């Protein structure tokens, strides 16, 4: 395995992969849900349903190909899996798609019956789905007034505020030939590198993206979304984490595995970990842990989710987890560090060793896209064992001791402190 | 009142009193804020305050 960079207008990349024998070739754009103004929100949604909707037939019909779609904050990825020996027939249906030409895509029959099915979804999504709730209203509420705290589905009310001419401004004005790159993950060696630079076989409309007057920013809001119907409560927790392509990543990567994930309800997630796995065991909090270290091209979110069917054990949770974030910084035993580090290495080597071309095509555009080719695993691994107990103590003092935090919730949060309890627990303990 | 006159036992008694009335003073407080932390405290607007709590 190896990576190829190369550049005429256009960005083209490719991680051949003898081994597996399934081809996937897809763009990949540098704008999504963060290059949108909050009265235009779920065009990016809209887009991905309506290249999902009505010519996934044609592809099934005329070839043979699966085609996939996500955006996660700014990576609006359209990629078109198929078989390895059948590449050139998915770039042809892509060029087909994007360049030229989606005016027939774009009618008032299939507009319309995307845009329901999109509310549908989007109301079954805010019904049920209470973490992924919770981690958007995080997200909502840590970047206020920015271009970053948005949500990645489209808010209720701004869905049917949009109908053709929104959607086509979006197409002209952020799928352009500057932040563009041809994914070729799969077994393919050098075909994608030729025929995805051609005379004409390219995007069209040259140009550059609008440049945001606000880069970013971080506050400490609080939201909440109390009702006493649901069952559980679902709380999270954040601090200002790192960007991409900063001497940080990795650090902060370590100090999120230090503490990893639990589950109460596996036999196999109650006799491993660290400390606080102990102290929670004896009474029984909390069911879910998730360590989280986002990291976007502006900022980072490193933060702690969980959800507990106790209603009263949420103070205890909150604060047991507050002193284990606030001992991380003082004293960490050796071991601790060696521990979390082979758990980081395997748990990397399973992010960028699965098997799914999908995947690594995402991976590969979204490390692409900020530095210029992909870090690759081995590097990565010596990075990695770089790593000490110095680096892991600075960082943490640097950004947790102390710092502006944000919080979510829904469910029974009768019982959680607002503000000042929550944040005082960083300092006011003996040190 | 220690007699028809006043002597060393009226005045000291009544030192005396006034040094232990204070004793039950506090005891019956501790009732006071017993009752109290069981039974909540009330708002100005006259109308129910279980809606919204701090400590
Ligand atoms: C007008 C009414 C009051 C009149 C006067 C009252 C007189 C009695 C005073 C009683 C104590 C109140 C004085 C101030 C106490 C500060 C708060 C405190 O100690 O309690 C915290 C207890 O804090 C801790 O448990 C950690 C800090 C203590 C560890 C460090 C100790 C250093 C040395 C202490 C010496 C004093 C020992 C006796 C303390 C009572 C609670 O907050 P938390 O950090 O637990 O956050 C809440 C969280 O969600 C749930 O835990
Ligand atoms: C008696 C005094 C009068 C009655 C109390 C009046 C309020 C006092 C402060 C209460 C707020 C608070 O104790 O905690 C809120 C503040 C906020 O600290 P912080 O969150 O901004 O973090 C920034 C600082 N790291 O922390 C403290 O001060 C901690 C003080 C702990 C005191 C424990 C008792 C000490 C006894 C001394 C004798 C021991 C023998
Ligand atoms: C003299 C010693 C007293 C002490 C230390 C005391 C203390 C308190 C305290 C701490 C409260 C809770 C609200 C607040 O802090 O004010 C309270 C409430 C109250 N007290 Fe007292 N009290 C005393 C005397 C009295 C007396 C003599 C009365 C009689 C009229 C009284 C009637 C009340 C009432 C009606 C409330 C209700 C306030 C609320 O709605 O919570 N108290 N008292």
């Amino acid at each position: 395995a190896e990576v190829t960079q190369l550049s005429n207008g256009i960005v083209v990349a490719t991680e051949h992969n003898p081994s597996a024998h399934t081809a996937s070739v897809g763009v990949v754009f540098g704008s999504g849900a963060a290059n949108e103004n909050p009265y235009n929100n779920g065009v990016s949604n809209l887009w991905k349903n309506i290249f999902l909707s009505k010519e996934n037939s044609a592809v099934a019909a005329k070839e043979g190909l699966a085609l996939s779609s996500n955006i996660s904050r700014d990576f609006q990825s359209y990629i078109v899996s198929s078989l390895p020996g059948s590449t050139d027939k998915s770039l042809d249906f892509l060029n087909q798609s994007f360049i030229q030409q989606k005016a027939n895509l774009l009618s008032s029959s299939n507009f319309e019956a995307t845009k329901k099915s999109v509310l549908k979804q989007v109301q079954d999504f805010e019904e049920n789905d209470h973490p992924n709730r919770v981690l958007e209203h995080l997200h909502s509420t840590a970047f206020q007034n920015t271009p970053l705290s948005l949500p990645t589905r489209g808010t209720l009310e701004s869905l049917e505020n949009l109908v053709v001419a929104d959607l086509e401004s979006f197409a002209n004005n952020h799928f352009l030939n500057s932040n563009a790159v041809v994914v070729g993950t799969g077994n393919i060696k050098h075909e994608d590198l030729v025929n995805s630079i051609e005379s004409k076989n390219l995007s069209l409309q040259t140009g550059t993206k609008p440049v945001l007057k606000k880069k970013a920013a971080f506050l400490g809001s609080e939201v909440r979304l109390r009702d006493d119907t649901l069952p559980k409560a679902w709380i999270s927790l954040a601090v200002e984490g790192e960007p991409v392509n900063s001497p940080n990543y990795f650090v902060a990567k370590l100090a999120a595995q230090i503490f990893g994930s639990y589950n109460a309800f596996e036999p196999a997630s109650r006799l491993q970990g660290i400390k606080l796995l102990d102290n929670i065991q004896e009474y029984q909090l909390c069911d879910n842990f998730n360590h989280f270290s986002l990291s976007y091209k502006d900022s980072g979110l490193w933060g702690f989710s969980t959800a507990t069917r106790n209603v009263t054990m949420i103070d205890d949770l909150i604060h047991f987890t507050l002193k284990q974030w606030n001992r991380l910084t003082i004293s960490v035993t050796d071991t601790e560090v060696e521990r979390a580090k082979s758990l980081l290495k395997l748990q990397l080597g399973q992010l960028y060793e699965s098997g799914n071309p999908v995947n690594d095509a995402n991976l590969l555009g979204a490390e692409v896209l900020i530095k210029g080719s992909k870090l690759s695993l081995g590097e990565a691994f010596k990075k990695i064992d770089a790593i000490t107990v110095k680096d892991v103590k600075a960082w943490a003092g640097k950004r947790l001791w102390d710092q502006d935090i944000a919080i979510a919730g829904t469910g029974q949060i009768e019982g959680l402190l607002d503000y000042m309890r929550i944040r005082s627990d960083m300092s006011m303990m003996r040190w | 009142w220690g007699g028809f006159s006043v002597s060393n036992p009226t005045i000291q008694r009544f030192f005396a009193l006034h040094y232990l009335v204070p004793f039950i003073i506090a005891a019956m407080v501790i009732m006071h804020l017993m009752a109290l932390h069981i039974h909540g405290s009330s708002n100005p607007l006259g109308i129910t305050g279980n809606l919204d709590r701090i400590p």
